[PDB]
């Protein structure tokens, strides 16, 4: 009596896992880039 | 005359093709040799010594055995303006740059150390670029904090 | 004494219809040519260089080739009060101004580097004016931080 969508039956907890795993995937990458930029700047400042 | 008698046997040529292509130097308890030189150290004990790669600084460094730490070059962190001793001739440190007269220095001379008038190593060369009447050097030296600042001129020809 | 500051071949004339109207000088690996002077530098290698204008400071600068960087003037960030050497004659620094005797500097006497008592350039003069009974020079110097400050007297007369 209705019509379904591809995201209809995901439920909140599956959203929690999918966001934490994908978001955590991005957070660690962002941390890595931030650390790389910080150490690059620190090395450039070490040049006398 | 005054610049050539400052002779030290701590430097060791690298042997491959049966010809000289560079010098590796023991300074302050560490053996340094550039990327571009291939072969084995003349000293067998250092020839069999494992080296750790540092490509971005362009020098393999190796930990000398404790017995040989007594006889090694003394590193320097201060670089007063003016002329310095070398294997070939006087090297002028000016404007934070090491320069040598015309023609001095070519292929197979890489890795040689620049010392001071006191008699201790102040830097080590990895290549040279000809700027005209005076030739600039690609050289790595030591700071007061031991950060090992590397000075590489533009489009430097690699020795 | 004064003749030991005119053996500088690193300066270059500017030709216009076979006449001289200005001088282009190389300092610290950069070629400076006064903007108001029209013509072509006699040296072909420096003439072929493409220069970037600077209207505010009234001179155009270009980057010299690598092989020419060796033989080049050296600039100084300190300008102690008193005597200075110039090709035309003695110049004197008082209260931030260069002054010369009467009738010194005229048509075709711009771009001349004002050498110091040591023998290295401290500034480049672009023109001079004589107000009242004193003659002052419009000249661009270099500060300690390297901001290339220019001092120009009022109602400055070109060249």
């Amino acid at each position: 009596y209705h019509a379904q969508t591809f995201t209809a039956a995901v439920s909140k907890t599956a959203w929690t896992w999918l966001t934490s795993l994908l978001g955590g995937s991005a957070v660690i990458i962002i941390i890595g880039l931030v650390l790389a930029t910080i150490v690059a700047m620190y090395v450039l400042t070490n040049q006398k | 005359r005054m610049v050539m008698k400052l002779e030290s046997d701590k430097t060791f040529p690298i042997m491959l093709e049966g010809k000289i292509n560079g010098y590796a130097c023991v300074v302050g308890g560490k053996l340094f040799r550039p990327m571009h030189v291939e072969g084995k150290i003349d000293n067998d004990v250092l020839a069999a010594l494992k080296t750790k790669k540092a490509s971005k600084y362009d020098l393999e460094y190796a930990d000398v055995p404790q017995n040989m730490r007594a006889d090694t070059f003394k590193y320097t962190h201060e670089k007063p303006q003016g002329y310095y001793s070398w294997h070939h001739g006087a090297v002028q440190y000016e404007n934070g740059r090491f320069t040598v007269p015309k023609g001095v220095g070519a292929k197979g001379d890489s890795g040689r150390p620049i010392l001071d008038n006191q008699g201790r190593v102040v830097a080590i060369v990895l290549g040279g670029v000809n700027e005209g009447s005076r030739t600039a050097l690609s050289v790595v030296m030591w700071n007061e904090k031991g950060v090992t600042v590397k000075y590489t001129p533009e489009n430097c020809e690699q020795w």
